[PDB]
């Protein structure tokens, strides 16, 4: 979800938004900023949480060799769905 | 592609752009980082 | 070290003990060298961490949840040979080869602890406790780092 | 699955020519001179 | 200063000086040199261009990456100005046409647009403005060059309270159409000037002295409101220009005191060519008119910029006119013109 | 083993001198040169009709960096910065920061197109195949600035191509 | 390929060689651009035993 | 009679940057050394480095 | 492509056949070159007997490759100092008699034919084997092993941060470039980065000879000297 | 270990000697280099440019180095005499484009953190 | 041990003028040494 | 109408210039060889105007191919001024664009912008031979969108 | 050498260079300081500075050595060592297909009489050394700045010379000519600290000095 600034300046996922007083905004008129509308924060948020009944789940991320190293995910935290640092896919432990 | 459609994904562009240079749709370099040295925002009203 | 692997089975993942908003624990990376527990009980002189478990399942931590809070608490980060314990604020910010270490002394205390500054591209990332023995050895308190 | 990298066929490959094979084309040295003189005599006549 | 407007660097190409000098009409002479000076220590000089981008292409090398931001603009369009000076912390006016155009009445080039850019700049939120007047600016003078200059000079003065108005004398440079001009009577004819030159004393000034004046006026805070006059080191009676210029170029000296009556006719005939009015009726009495002393307003000398003598650098503009037999001749072979001055 | 080159000997007999004299007077090797070019005139040309015809390439082509994304949607680059360390021209400029979710994500990923060399080292660096060189070469520009790429352009390039480069690494990761 | 017969003998004669036997443009001898999965071999020392880096 | 082939008009301090980079990043310099026979330069660099390393390349 | 410790990537499937397709016909095009150039009297009279150089003068000037072999000198790097597998392959060394620009030109085109011979033998000699050394400290581990095993992860990580630790010392490993003798004086301090690498420029001495090969000769012979030297402005200028 | 090999200057006088004709040639060199190279620089400020270059380094006392600048200055002169050097090279000594670096501590302070 | 018209150089060697570094970069540049402290994490 | 007349003249002049450039080669490094393959029949450029007339005086566009050095700096520059207008320069490859692989070096100026006004930039190290043909084509269309006679009419 | 990772050693010629090294050492012991060979069958005999003439004149003319192919004239700066500049020769024997290499030590000022007599190939190399490292050589025919820019300052491969340099160039309109301003980089060279603090090779380790 891209957000706009008061001067109509759409913000990027990093949060950069040049204010009106910034002289560095003059390259922006007559032209445009390229904004990755697919904000990386919310195309992972809508992804569901898979249910695997094990204490440690591999996280290859699909594609076999095409993915991220198979860092093993610890699954015993009931209050925290264990997510992978590489791909961010949240993994869960069946509700006992 | 008529005999082999590319792997359909959500983030893929639904419409392939040309070389946008020359047109007002050009690209302009700009810092994508955030400023990390904020000022003191001096408070107002009284005098020493 | 070798140049390949011979492991075919799975691995073991440890629950990340959560202590401090200042030091981050990834306990799966721990090699159980127990340097943290000794630098705690002898140097810091405070009972904070343990080695709960047994065998492959023995884990370095506090069992019951706590928040280790010593004045020199930001020192176990450097003693840790692996990234099992890392610095939360500096985390995911800069990496060795970018940094150009510059040495100076601490000012937050009257000790004047010798420290190493970690400018990367025009700003300070992390503070390292330069070894000099008399003033600070190679340990600095949290308020300085 | 065995090794599948790019390999030459078991018979290797067709024997590839590499000699200097400039084909000698032309006419006899006297023949070129004779035909040159013959055209001149015909032209003169 | 603004969060990023704060200056930084050793005055190099990639050093931010914090001055955002949107110059108006920089595609000629003084515009070329000021941007060269503006871009030397590094500054976001937004140049609104109106001609073909090709003719503006040569301004690119004197700016760092992302510095010379050419912007489309039109004089008539009110919003055209407001877009190019919206973020510019300083505005340097340079608009003006020394010759005449049917679509651009001579009033406009010194009254309409100069007023049309001064009020928008003050409405935008700028700090400074520098509109370039003439050292001889005088409406009552028969010079439409002077007549339009003076009225526009006070308009921007009235419109902009901090309008640091600059009134340089007859500037000279590589493309000044003043030195290369005065070399051109030999090509055109027998030097049809008035009264053999013994009726007009002028004080030429080298452009870099002028251009260094504005940038020094930029850093000077007290320059606001004050109306500095940029004057050369020495004056020069008109005849001395003609013989000296014909000397530093090794041209056949053919002076002729053609009176003002017939010399006015050749002005319109030079405007007859519907591509460029080589000489105009305004330019007829422009050179006949002499330069007033104007001693009360401050000059560049007290501003830190000295004045370079004309005879110090003439062939730098005039070696082009020197023929092959004498292209190698420098100042020293040529006698200096009689310094009729203070 | 070796071999001379200019060791031919001219025969002095009546026959041999006649051919050489005929060659000198009646230019024959010159005509032989003429015949070579003329035979090539009637040879079909090999002029690729750009842009309508385009030259062949291989699934390994290197150019036009573009960050990719996982099938879920999150971008691949975890800011492991091996590409930065490897980059032999130091065209890459990466600054990391802990994202609000918790995992890393580069807040600044500029690769200067006119410092880069398209050596293909960067794809071999990141183990998450984050940055790759796409098949594009049709990004010539008219201003030096637009060559200076950033994170936003890199992602936009990735989303633009993705599908083409998705099959490219599928047919090449066996070799790698 | 392409060309016709009478043209071939023209360039065959002018060059004194048979150009139709082998030319300088690829028509059909080119290997298929898409190829089967290239199962690569392993290293000579790829073994779970007696391969210490001490050797 | 006398000839002086002045050079430097392309000069780049190739090994000056080679010192600051490591061996792998140094490899593209060699490909750009001779812009005619490029991989032959790669051959010389690879032989030199693996000669110091006391490691021979595989027969393939 | 060619990196310390083997070759980076493997040959794509079917490419070896394409090499055979090209090699089978490239012999024809060189017959076209030799017919167009060698026999024509214009090429000889303009280029033969031009820029001669005696064998002792050539070698003592630091010349190499086509400079020596063309000018009578009997020496080639592969035949004498066999580096890599060049000993196994067979070829001929086309040395010249006089050693002018023309003789060097013929020496180049005969090496072209000899190059085709070497291509023929090696292409039919392709082994079953890996592309890079089985030492992860010098060669990057396989991408399949990259994301599977920890040792491979570290070894590629460190190899791609600082590289590899090269034992100290120095060497002058030199091989013949298709232009001349190309060598490097790679002295290593022992860190992960080189200390000093002075690259032998094969044209460095070759361009030094422009003084005499153009001496006593026409102005147009100067470019003929350059052409037969094939002066490439990347090595003589570093 | 104080006794070391000399290049040309066995004593100070020979170092003083070589400086002499070096200036003799260079003083005779300024008027023409301007003339041929079309430099817009009068002869006078060309001559004393050589002058203050000459004592911009005339402070060292080691005889081994002074003659090294002699040959360095010697051959900087040779490269100029035969139109090898161009307009940019001759002018390069005549520093033009940069503003004078700061003189008073006030000017050091106002520019930036630089000393 | 090296007798070839050797000059008894009693003054400390000053090669600063040959290297031709800018004058602002030879005086206004404090130059310092030390042996690096070990990276405490390593 | 007058604007139509100046439009037809603008098209006639623009179509001639864009379609018949006479580039002059200024290759200095490996960027020269790959453009020099555009001369090879695979990506023939003489198919559209750009021909062998060379003769830097008789040249419209200059292609600066390869690394630019400080000692090369003035001699290249003086070529540019001697080159009659309409003169445009094409920046070939990472080195001529912004210094590329030798950006941090003492004998190279970072980019040709510091010397000549660059009208078009072709990335690559080296750019593929056909990619320059595109760069020439996009420069050709750049000339197509030129309003020299139009802008004169407004004046 | 059944293992294919390490390169095989070759002992027969390894002993041969050492025998030849002693053979050269005994003949001219006035100038040979020390001689040694490495693992990769590369022998190096070390000479004194004033020894450029006879040692090469030896190798160039000896009936049993006859090393005539001059390979390269390199220099290696070592700031620690007093004679930091180390001029390195390299010769190849045509008949005996071997590579000799002689190197000396030299200060910034101390000269070397030009070895153009033994090998005129050194002449053109000799220009580069004074350009590239700056070491002047005595009685050289014409020792010129040939590879660096015209009127350059200093010696770039002295390890005290910045990689970026001291002067940058640009075309300036107000002078219509290229002006050499001091460098002002758009980006600073991000140096990388690439030195593992653990022992790399116990073999070549320097003992406590
Ligand atoms: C002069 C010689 C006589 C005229 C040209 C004769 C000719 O071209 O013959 C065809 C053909 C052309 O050369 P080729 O290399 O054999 O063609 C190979 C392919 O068939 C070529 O394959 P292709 O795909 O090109 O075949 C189709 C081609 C076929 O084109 C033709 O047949 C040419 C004539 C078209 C009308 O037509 C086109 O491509 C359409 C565009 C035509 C362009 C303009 C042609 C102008 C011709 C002359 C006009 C008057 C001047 O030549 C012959 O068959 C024999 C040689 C010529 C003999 C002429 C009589 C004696
Ligand atoms: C439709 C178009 C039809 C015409 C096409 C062009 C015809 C002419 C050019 C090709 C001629 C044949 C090419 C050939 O075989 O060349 C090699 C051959 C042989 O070249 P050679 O150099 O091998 O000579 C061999 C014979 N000896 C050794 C004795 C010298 O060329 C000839 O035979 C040429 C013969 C005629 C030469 C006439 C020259 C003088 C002309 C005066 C004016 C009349
Ligand atoms: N000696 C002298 O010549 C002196 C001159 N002046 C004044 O200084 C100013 C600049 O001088 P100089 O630089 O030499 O002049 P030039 O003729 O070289 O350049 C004038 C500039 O004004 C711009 N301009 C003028 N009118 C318009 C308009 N209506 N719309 C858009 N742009 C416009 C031109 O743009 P474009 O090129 O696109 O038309 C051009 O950039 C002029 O007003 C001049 O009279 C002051 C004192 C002395
Ligand atoms: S110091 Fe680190 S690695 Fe060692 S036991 Fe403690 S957490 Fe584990
Ligand atoms: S860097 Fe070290 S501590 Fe961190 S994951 Fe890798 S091996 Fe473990
Ligand atoms: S291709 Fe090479 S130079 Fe370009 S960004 Fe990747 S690693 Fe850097
Ligand atoms: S190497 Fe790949 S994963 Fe690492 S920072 Fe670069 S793009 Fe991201
Ligand atoms: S951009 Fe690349 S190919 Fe072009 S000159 Fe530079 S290094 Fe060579
Ligand atoms: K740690
Ligand atoms: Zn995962």
């Amino acid at each position: 979800g891209v957000r706009t600034s008061p001067t109509g300046e759409k913000v990027t996922h990093t949060g950069q938004a040049y204010d009106d007083g910034d002289y560095r905004r003059v390259r922006f008129s007559d032209r445009q900023k390229e904004v990755n509308e697919n904000f990386a924060i919310d195309l992972i948020a809508e992804q569901p949480v898979s249910e695997v009944g094990s204490r440690v789940i591999s996280c290859d991320g699909g594609g076999g060799a095409l993915g991220h190293p198979r860092v093993y995910i610890n699954l015993d935290k009931e209050t925290k769905t264990g997510t992978c640092g590489y791909c961010g896919l949240q993994f869960r432990q069946p509700h006992h | 592609p008529t005999t082999k459609p590319p792997t359909a994904r959500k983030y893929i562009w639904t419409n392939h752009k040309f070389n946008v240079s020359g047109t007002p749709q050009q690209y302009v370099p700009y810092s994508t980082t955030r400023k990390k040295i904020q000022e003191w925002v001096p408070p107002s009203t009284p005098y020493k | 070290g070798s140049d390949r692997s011979r492991f075919l089975e799975g691995k073991r993942a440890v629950e990340d003990k959560n202590i401090g908003p200042l030091v981050k624990t990834i306990m799966t990376r721990c090699i159980q060298c127990t340097r943290c527990i000794r630098f705690a009980s002898e140097i810091a002189g405070v009972d904070d961490l343990g080695t709960t478990g047994r065998g492959n399942d023995m884990q370095v931590g506090t069992y019951i949840e706590k928040m280790f809070m010593s004045e020199l608490s930001g020192n176990i980060i450097d003693i840790c040979p692996v990234g099992a314990l890392t610095s939360k604020p500096y985390a995911f910010t800069a990496r060795p080869w970018e940094t150009r270490k510059t040495e100076s002394i601490d000012v937050m205390d009257a000790v004047g602890s010798n420290i190493v500054v970690s400018t990367r591209t025009g700003e300070v990332m992390r503070i390292l406790p330069r070894m000099h023995e008399d003033i600070n050895e190679e340990w600095i308190s949290d308020k300085t780092r | 699955s065995k090794v599948k990298q790019d390999m030459p066929p078991p018979g290797g490959y067709g024997p590839i020519d590499y000699k200097r094979n400039l084909p000698r084309r032309g006419l006899s040295g006297y023949s070129m001179f004779a035909v040159g003189i013959g055209t001149l005599l015909f032209g003169y006549w | 200063l603004h969060h990023a407007l704060i200056p930084h660097g050793k005055g190099g190409r990639s050093s931010v000086s914090g001055i955002v000098a949107t110059v108006f009409g920089a595609t000629g002479f003084l515009g070329r040199y000021v941007v060269n000076h503006l871009g030397r220590m590094g500054s976001q000089v937004i140049v609104p261009y109106r001609c073909e981008p090709y003719d503006t292409m040569h301004l690119r090398p004197m700016g760092d990456l992302g510095q010379i931001i050419f912007m489309e603009w039109n004089g008539k369009d009110k919003d055209s100005i407001r877009k190019v000076v919206e973020h510019s912390n300083v505005v340097i006016n340079l608009v003006g046409r020394e010759w005449e155009t049917k679509n651009f009445d001579f009033e406009d080039v010194f009254v309409k647009i100069p007023h049309a850019i001064a009020q928008v700049s003050k409405e935008a939120g700028v700090e400074k403005l520098i509109h370039i007047s003439h050292l001889n600016a005088d409406i009552k003078s028969p010079s439409r060059y002077l007549r339009s200059k003076a009225v526009g000079e006070k308009e921007v003065r009235a419109a902009f309270p901090e309008a640091t108005i600059i009134k340089p004398s007859d500037i000279f440079g590589r493309e000044d159409r003043f030195l290369n001009y005065f070399a051109s009577m030999r090509w055109f004819g027998g030097v049809p000037l008035i009264s053999l030159g013994k009726e007009t004393v002028k004080q030429p000034v080298y452009i870099v002295d002028v251009s260094k004046g504005i940038i020094n006026a930029i850093k000077d805070p007290d320059a606001k409101g004050k109306t500095f006059a940029f004057v050369g080191p020495n004056r020069y009676l008109l005849f001395d220009l003609v013989q000296y210029i014909f000397a530093v170029a090794y041209r056949p000296f053919l002076p002729y005191p053609l009176p003002h009556f017939a010399y006015r006719w050749v002005g319109r005939l030079f405007e007859v060519s519907p591509f460029e009015p080589w000489t105009t009726r305004d330019k007829v009495e422009r050179v006949h008119m002499s330069d007033m002393t104007l001693p009360h307003l401050p000059g560049l000398e007290d501003l830190g910029i000295q004045a370079t003598p004309l005879e110090l650098k003439a062939i730098e503009v005039l070696r082009r006119h020197r023929t092959y037999r004498w292209l190698t001749s420098e100042m020293e072979d040529v006698k200096p013109a009689k310094t009729v001055n203070i | 083993t070796y071999k001379f080159v200019n060791m031919r000997e001219p025969s002095m007999d009546m026959k041999s001198v006649t051919d050489r004299a005929a060659q000198t007077l009646l230019w024959t090797e010159l005509v032989r040169g003429l015949g070579m070019t003329l035979s090539y005139l009637f040879r079909e040309p090999a002029t690729i009709n750009y842009p309508f015809e385009k030259g062949p390439l291989s699934p390994r082509f290197r150019g036009e960096h573009a960050l990719r994304r996982y099938p879920s949607g999150e971008e691949r680059c975890i800011a492991c910065k091996l590409c930065e360390a490897v980059c032999p021209a130091q065209a890459i400029t990466i600054e990391a920061e802990p994202r609000a979710d918790g995992s890393r994500r580069t807040t600044r990923y500029d690769i200067d197109m006119t410092k880069c060399i398209y050596c293909g080292f960067c794809q071999e660096a990141c183990p998450v195949d984050a940055i790759v060189e796409g098949p594009n070469f049709e990004f010539s520009t008219e201003t030096h600035e637009e060559l200076l790429y950033n994170k936003e352009k890199l992602l936009n390039n990735g989303d633009k191509w993705e599908a083409e480069i998705a099959a490219n690494i599928q047919a090449d990761y066996l070799y790698r | 390929a392409s060309a016709t017969r009478v043209i071939q003998l023209l360039r065959n004669w002018a060059s004194g060689r048979d150009l139709q036997a082998k030319l300088q443009l690829r028509y059909q001898e080119i290997s298929k651009r898409t190829q089967p999965p290239p199962k690569l071999p392993v290293g000579p020392s790829h073994k779970l035993s007696n391969n210490y880096y001490c050797t | 009679r006398k000839c002086d082939p002045h050079i430097g008009l392309l000069h780049r301090g190739t090994e000056k940057l080679i010192e600051y980079k490591t061996y792998l990043q140094a490899l593209p310099y060699f490909d750009r050394l001779d812009y005619v026979s490029m991989m032959c330069n790669e051959q010389a660099y690879s032989l030199a480095v693996e000669k110091l390393l006391n490691i021979q390349p595989p027969p393939r | 492509y060619i990196r310390p410790g083997g070759v980076h990537q493997d040959l794509p499937l079917g490419l070896l056949d394409d090499i055979y397709e090209f090699s089978k016909n490239f012999s024809f095009r060189i017959d076209e070159l030799e017919e167009m150039l060698t026999n024509n009297r214009i090429w000889r009279n303009r280029t033969v007997d031009i820029g001669v150089v005696t064998a002792e003068d050539a070698l003592n000037y630091g010349f190499s490759g086509v400079m020596l072999r063309g000018s009578g000198i009997q020496w080639d790097l592969r035949k004498t100092q066999p580096y890599d597998v060049y000993d196994q392959v067979e070829f001929d060394v086309p040395i010249g008699s006089r050693g002018d620009c023309y003789d060097r030109y013929l020496c180049r085109v005969e090496e072209m034919r000899q190059s085709l011979r070497i291509i023929s033998q090696c292409l039919n000699k392709m082994p079953p084997g890996e592309i890079k050394v089985d030492d992860a400290k010098v060669s990057p581990p396989k991408r399949a092993e990259m994301k599977t095993s920890m040792e491979s992860l570290i070894h590629h990580f460190k190899l791609y941060t600082e590289g590899y630790q090269v034992p100290p010392g120095a060497t002058y490993t030199a091989i013949e470039a298709p232009k001349g003798e190309f060598g490097v004086y790679l002295v290593s301090d022992g860190s992960s980065r080189p200390y000093r690498c002075k690259i032998k420029a094969p044209g460095f001495a070759h361009l030094a000879g422009l003084d005499k090969m153009s001496k006593g000769h026409m102005l147009a012979d100067v470019v003929a000297i350059i052409g037969t030297q094939d002066i490439v402005f990347g090595e003589v200028d570093r | 270990g104080t006794s070391v090999k000399p290049i040309f200057s066995r004593d100070m006088n020979e170092a003083k000697r070589r400086v002499r004709e070096l200036y003799r040639a260079w003083y005779r060199e300024v008027p023409n280099t301007v003339h041929l190279f079309q430099l817009d620089i009068s002869v006078k400020q060309g001559r004393d440019k050589v002058r203050e270059m000459f004592m911009k380094n005339a402070h060292v006392t080691d005889p081994r180095v002074v003659d090294l600048l002699v040959i360095k200055g010697k051959m900087e002169l040779e490269e100029t005499i035969n139109v090898w050097k161009q307009r940019t090279h001759i002018m390069r000594f005549f520093h033009e484009t940069e503003a004078p670096r700061p003189t008073d501590f006030l000017s050091k302070f106002y520019v930036g953190h630089d000393p | 041990t090296q007798d070839t018209q050797l000059i008894a150089v009693d003054e400390k060697l000053d090669i600063t003028t040959l290297t031709g570094v800018p004058e602002e970069h030879i005086k206004t540049r404090k130059v310092r040494i030390f042996v690096p402290a070990r990276n405490n994490m390593q | 109408r007058g604007e139509y007349v100046v439009a037809k003249l603008d098209d006639l002049v623009n179509w001639a210039r864009r379609s018949s450039l006479w580039p002059m080669t200024f290759g200095l490094a490996c960027c020269a060889v790959e453009m020099m393959h555009m001369a090879a029949p695979r990506y023939d450029m003489d198919r559209f105007g750009v021909v062998f007339r060379a003769s830097p005086r008789q040249s419209d566009v200059m292609i600066v191919a390869g690394t630019l050095t400080n000692k090369m700096a003035p001699a290249l520059r003086k070529v540019y001024d001697q080159m009659p207008e309409p003169r445009y320069v094409v920046s070939m490859g990472s080195c001529a664009n912004g210094g590329g692989y030798y950006h941090y070096s003492y004998s190279v100026v970072r980019g040709c912008d510091r010397i000549v006004p660059v009208d078009i930039y072709v990335p690559g190290c080296p750019p593929t031979a056909e990619a320059l043909l595109y760069g020439i084509l996009q420069l050709q269309r750049k000339i197509k969108r030129e309003k020299r006679l139009r802008i004169w009419y407004r004046r | 050498d059944t293992r294919p990772t390490i390169r095989p050693r070759n002992d027969v010629v390894h002993k041969q260079l050492s025998a030849f090294g002693q053979y050269v050492a005994e003949i001219l012991p006035k100038y040979v300081q020390q001689v040694q060979v490495s693992c990769f069958n590369e022998l190096e005999i070390f000479i004194h500075p004033d020894g450029v003439i006879p040692v090469l004149t030896f190798l160039r003319d000896h009936t049993n050595a006859q090393f005539k192919s001059l390979a390269d004239l390199t220099a290696v700066d070592v700031p620690t060592r007093q004679n930091r500049f180390e001029i390195v020769y390299n010769l190849l024997s045509l008949r005996f297909n071997s590579q000799i290499r002689v190197k000396t030590y030299t200060d910034e000022l101390t000269p070397i009489e030009s070895s153009v007599t033994v090998y005129k190939a050194a002449n053109w190399y000799e220009r580069e050394i004074w350009d590239m490292f700056g070491v002047f050589f005595a009685n050289h025919p014409d020792l010129r700045r040939i590879l660096t820019g015209y009127g350059f300052e200093g010696h770039p491969f002295r390890k005290d010379f910045p990689l970026s340099g001291y002067v940058e160039l640009r075309y300036d309109d107000e002078v219509k000519r290229v002006v050499a301003e001091p460098v002002e980089l758009a980006q600073e060279f991000r140096k990388f600290d690439l030195n593992s603090p653990w022992e790399a090779f116990p073999a070549y380790r320097q003992p406590p000095e």
